[PDB]
């Protein structure tokens, strides 16, 4: 009836001590999300259905505040950078795993 | 009948934290025996894969796994490509279970096997001292020795 | 936990005269003991 | 209790009153708080105890009638003032900014236009020095000044 | 987890839209927990260069509560830099002018003073009442618990706890009350 | 000169980062950082802050097991403090002695 | 072969089709996709955790920026789990 | 009112009241005794 | 030119409608907004009505110039300082 932590989000943590008392055994099986707790997946007569390719060219300003409103940032991220920094950038960075 | 020491329920008559009762020792030791045993037959059957360990080595603690690489900051008096056993295993575990030493696990319980694969030196390190208006300027270059070990295997044995 | 370690008698720094700092770091794979460490 | 009607005719009559709860845990006490073992274990939130100790119109009852000692009486008085300012007594009214732990009267304090230096800072009083001696249940004491 | 690399990175570094409520909560405690969530200091993968902030949607900002007399004592000072731009307004005046300015300024003060503060402020969303836009409501995950406990006024006590609390004193029968 | 003094600052900043990450993960488990560290020390598990943050980031089930161990050790310490007598010391409060 | 993923080494086109073929060939009911977890949704940076179930029992879960790619990642996770090419599988013995 | 740091009664009809966070001596028969604490 | 007039909801008129001078009446009071006559870059004397400096009595090349623009302790000029510009 006692649990050190709530047992319903990550794993079913059960603690134990060995008979000698020299080591601690932890058993942690994963908790699976219930089906009841889930949610189902959300779902011209005469001419072509012509593809709707309009690309309005917004000027630099209203373009930048549209991007800022879309990505919840400021304008400074979208303003450009000079040749000094652009050539200072490493275009072949090291890559681990 | 109110007990001599009863306090009426106010906002701070009782401690804010909930009352916690610990399990009785005998049933808890029996539960420990059940958990330790069942984890031991999981080890016996082999219901695990890709073990990890936390190993004390060269005054550092490394979280290593199999097929791993570590860089030790000193020479190790070993030839290249040489198999050794890391023993001071603070922690070993896998999916669904882990084992904790107090502070070290048993050598009959866990082994770590490593391979000396490189004996190199670090890139040159600058040690520079400067104090102004006193003509104080000193420069030194060091190259600390280094040893690259590859952790080959982590193996556990039924001893719980 | 230096005060607790002092109360149990296990120094204050866990790198002081423990098995964790005094047992050998490694040994050969076949079982030969390592040469003793400098520290 | 007793009450007076006006109709002219004025007349006082006696209505039913509640008595002591049967056995106090500390019968040797001399104030009700000491009798019921509540000396440092109440705050401004305990509107049951405060509404027991107040008038129907939010006023305080006298010490000689409540049976309290002086220190407990002043603590109850300050708790009742803070609860009245916090709005925890909606029925004991006389005749929007949300508050709690309000020590002074809201209409009698002046704004701190000039906070001092950090060695002589003018702080904002919170709570009551009468309730400074309450049981803490924590390892930092009550901060009475903000 | 056996995820592919790009979905695993996306899952690890994705953003969460936490919900937070005003309604008799202290603005400082609201600001503290909101600033932790906006910095991303609640994540074990936190780093200042990792851009691991999360969105915080605070509602009922008009119904905040101040401890003590801070509604009159606390003064917010600004300066329009023309000679005579020094304006000092009490917390009450600032709240009656702008209902979200107090919590906004508290979170802005608690956020770290670098160039990421305005981006975290952009990720913070504040609303004075129960109304929240539908897109934000569809974004919301995890209403966080309130720091204060709503000290529960006298008139909504139930009769069970009222008569469970013992009566402390016996009044005399000859008192007017 | 900045390179040398930043070796010193690098060690300090990595320790601060590990402390911040451990605080984050423990608060996700409802436990506080001093409670977690002190109770792991009392349980004689001498994992340092680097591997504790590493287990927090990559191995959440093992970190939840560690947090449960620390919380149980704290509860055992509270029980011993309130008992104040000669009750059994607790299963996880036992001290392994070396000689 | 050591450190690469199964669908990094063997490129597949329809993981959902492969998964339903395997489930019907080992006599398991067809998997149902459900939205286990969801953050964002109206923003440009959503997160969808889509879980694949059979007989109301979870067999896979996958993250994505859209529901469709989350579903395909869940299908790939299910294929990896059924094949034994999981990331936590027992490493090669040398 | 006269501004004082220590407040004194100069009449039997002088009374002290604490108003607006400040102590005041009010006298209805001798209004020259009106005093305000600083 | 197009100008925006703030009206209540009961004063709405259909768009595309003509409006004439008899919308007002005699004996009324109105407010008139316009762009003033631009004088270009002007000095302090024509822009702000400064007194300037005397002509004779020893003065060097200063007769229409501003004096001190700030004080010595302040190491800048205050925003909103009356100095020459477009009027
Ligand atoms: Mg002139
Ligand atoms: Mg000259
Ligand atoms: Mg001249
Ligand atoms: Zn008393
Ligand atoms: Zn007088």
């Amino acid at each position: 009836t006692y649990s050190p932590l709530p047992d319903d989000y990550n794993c079913n943590v059960e603690l134990a001590l060995t008979s000698d008392g020299r080591t601690i055994v932890c058993y942690h099986p994963s908790v699976d999300i219930p089906y009841e707790h889930t949610k189902p997946i959300p779902r011209d007569q005469v001419l072509k259905t012509r593809l709707e390719e309009k690309v309005e060219h917004l000027e630099e300003g209203p373009m930048i505040e549209q991007l800022s409103k879309m990505f919840f940032t400021t304008k400074h991220r979208w303003y450009p950078h000079g040749r000094y920094h652009r050539c200072r950038k490493n275009l072949n960075p090291p890559k681990d795993r | 009948s109110y007990l001599p020491g009863y306090v009426p329920k106010t906002s701070l008559s009782s401690p804010p934290w909930p009352e916690v009762v610990l399990p009785d020792p005998v049933e808890e030791t029996r539960h420990h025996a059940e958990v330790v045993k069942k984890v031991n037959e999981m080890i016996v059957t082999g219901q695990y894969g890709r073990l990890f360990a936390v190993v004390h080595f060269a005054s550092r603690q490394w979280k290593v796994t199999s097929e791993d690489l570590i860089l030790i900051g000193n020479e190790l008096d070993l030839a290249c490509g040489e198999r050794i056993r890391l023993e001071k295993v603070l922690l070993v575990g896998a999916d669904n279970f882990t084992l904790l030493g107090k502070p070290l696990l048993g050598k009959d319980l866990v082994r770590v096997e490593a391979t000396v694969i490189e004996k190199t030196e670090s890139w040159p390190r600058i040690i520079m001292r400067f104090r102004k208006r006193k003509n104080f300027k000193k420069k030194r270059i060091v190259t600390t020795p280094q040893t690259v070990l590859r952790i080959n295997s982590i193996e556990i044995a039924p001893c719980l | 936990g230096g005060q607790w370690r002092l109360q149990q008698g296990l120094a204050a720094n866990p790198s002081g005269y423990g098995p964790l700092t005094e047992l050998p770091d490694w040994s050969y794979a076949d079982g030969r003991p390592a040469p003793p460490m400098k520290g | 209790f007793r009450e007076v009607v006006e109709t002219t005719i004025i007349e006082g009559r006696i209505t039913a009153t509640p008595k002591e709860s049967p056995n106090p845990p500390n019968p040797s006490g001399q104030c009700p708080i000491c009798r019921w073992n509540l000396k440092h274990k109440y705050n401004y939130d305990d509107v049951l105890l405060l509404s027991q100790f107040i008038r129907p119109h939010g006023g305080m009852l006298p010490r000689k009638i409540t049976g309290l000692c002086q220190e407990e009486h002043r603590k109850i008085e300050e708790c009742v003032k803070m609860a009245h300012r916090a709005g925890l007594l909606p029925n004991h009214r006389p005749r929007q900014l949300n508050r709690y732990l309000t020590r002074w009267a809201p209409g009698s304090v002046k704004p701190i236009y000039k906070k001092g230096p950090r060695w002589n800072r003018v702080r904002m009083p919170v709570g009551s020095p009468l309730l400074r001696d309450n049981v803490c249940y924590s390892r930092t004491p009550w901060k009475l000044y903000h | 987890s056996s995820f592919s690399r790009a979905p695993q990175q996306w899952a690890t570094f994705a953003r969460i839209w936490y919900l937070l409520d005003g309604k008799m909560q202290p603005p400082g405690k609201l600001a503290a927990m909101a600033s932790i969530r906006l910095q991303g200091l609640h994540k074990p993968v936190y780093h200042a260069l990792s851009d691991c902030g999360d969105h915080v949607v605070i509602m009922n900002t008009r119904h905040i509560a101040f401890s003590g007399n801070k509604w009159e004592q606390k003064v917010y000072s600004s300066h329009t830099g023309y000679p005579g731009g020094f304006r000092q307004v009490t917390a009450a005046q600032l709240h009656l002018r702008d209902p979200v300015a107090i919590v906004k300024l508290a979170i802005y003060g608690m956020l770290p003073k670098n160039l990421h503060r305005r981006t975290m402020m952009e990720r913070l969303h504040l609303f004075p009442d129960e109304y929240i836009p539908e897109d934000i409501l569809k974004n919301l995950v995890e209403e966080l618990p309130q720091p204060r406990k709503i000290p529960k006024r006298l008139d909504e006590y139930t009769q069970e706890e009222i008569d469970a609390f013992p009566r402390l004193w016996t009044p005399p029968e000859d008192y007017r009350l | 000169v900045k390179c040398t003094k930043a070796r010193y600052l690098k060690k300090k900043n990595m320790r601060t980062l590990w402390i911040n990450r451990i605080t984050a993960a423990s608060q996700e488990h409802g436990l506080k950082y001093p409670a977690l560290i002190g109770n792991l020390v009392k349980c004689q598990v001498e994992l340092n802050r680097k591997v504790l943050a590493d287990l927090a980031i990559y191995e959440p089930k093992t970190f939840k097991s560690l947090a449960a161990l620390a919380s149980r050790r704290r509860h055992e310490g509270f029980a011993a403090a309130l008992g104040d007598g000669k009750e059994p010391e607790g299963i996880f409060s036992r001290v392994v002695q070396y000689h | 072969m050591t450190g690469k993923e199964l669908f990094e080494m063997w490129k597949i086109i329809n993981p959902m089709g492969l998964l339903v073929e395997e489930l019907k060939k080992r006599n398991v009911s067809a998997p149902e996709s459900r939205l286990t977890r969801q953050s964002g949704g109206t923003t440009a940076l959503p997160l969808y955790f889509v879980g694949l179930y059979c007989d109301k029992k979870l067999i896979a879960e996958g993250p994505g920026e859209t529901v469709l790619v989350a579903e395909e990642e869940a299908a790939r996770v299910a294929l990896r789990k059924l094949y034994g090419f999981t990331e936590n599988r027992r490493p090669w013995n040398y | 009112f006269k501004n004082k740091t220590v407040l004194k009664k100069r009449c039997k009809d002088c009374y002290l009241v604490k108003r607006r966070g400040r102590w005041y001596v009010y006298c209805k028969t001798h209004p020259r005794h009106k005093q305000r604490q600083m | 030119t197009v100008k925006i007039f703030n009206i209540t909801d009961n004063a709405a008129i259909k768009p595309g409608t003509p409006l004439y001078a008899a919308h007002f009446r005699p004996g009324q009071y109105v407010d008139v907004t316009a762009k003033t006559i631009g004088k270009g870059f002007q000095g302090v004397m024509k822009r702000w009505g400064f007194k300037g400096q005397p002509a004779t009595h020893g003065q060097t090349k200063t007769h229409r110039r501003p004096g001190a623009v700030a004080t010595g302790d302040i190491g800048r000029v205050w925003p909103g300082t009356k100095m020459p510009g477009k009027m």
